[PDB]
């Protein structure tokens, strides 16, 4: 689904 | 204590109109985990374990995890299990809260319990939703398919109205994952 920069962008 | 310590499983059979007892509420579309009306004693056809009060988090059904989606896809999850329904919930009250956006901020330790049902709920609300950024269009993308390309003050009054339920930053850009549509 979601791309890698999404993921880097909201994951924590 | 972990935001998952309160968490057990009910489990119940639908009554002779193939009704739960309780009405759902809340899900993605409204910001909200899809949590429990009023649950009024005798109302629901328990079997054997633990019970539930008014207003708990639902989380799964019958080891499908349905926390992060709309109540639509809640109920076509249970239109599609056998009795009996094992519901995994969790009641709400102290960091435990049905604010999706809320519980979507919170940090949990990588690997806990916590931060594994929290990756669950994210991937439920991203097969719901489209997300949107402010970085431009690159070749290759279809915009409202792979993002909806707005501008930043577009992303930030949907952040004002809290439409969106995460957000972040890459390289200068906003992106965020906002409501699913009800439907």
């Amino acid at each position: 689904i979601r791309s890698h920069s999404y993921l880097r962008a909201v994951s924590e | 204590s972990h935001w998952t310590s309160k968490v057990h499983e009910s489990v119940i059979g639908r009554n002779p109109e193939g009704q739960l007892g309780f009405e759902l509420k809340g899900g993605a579309e409204n910001g909200q985990f899809p949590y429990l009306g009023e649950v009024k004693p005798g109302k629901v056809a328990y079997e054997s374990g633990s019970k539930l009060v008014s207003e708990e988090l639902l989380l799964e059904v019958n080891e499908t995890p349905v926390a992060g989606l709309t109540i639509r896809d809640v109920l076509a999850v249970i239109k599609h299990c056998k009795d009996p329904l094992r519901l995994k919930c969790v009641k709400q009250g102290g960091i435990v809260d049905k604010d999706l956006r809320h519980y979507l901020n919170l940090r949990f330790q990588k690997g806990s319990v916590d931060h594994e049902l929290q990756q669950i709920i994210r991937d439920n609300l991203y097969l719901r939703t489209v997300p949107c950024t402010t970085r431009p269009h690159k070749e290759g993308e279809v915009p409202g398919v792979d993002y909806i390309f707005i501008t930043v003050e577009e992303f930030m009054e949907l952040e004002k109205s809290g439409a969106l339920l995460e957000s972040g930053t890459y390289e200068d850009n906003y992106y965020g994952t906002p409501k699913p549509p009800a439907e």
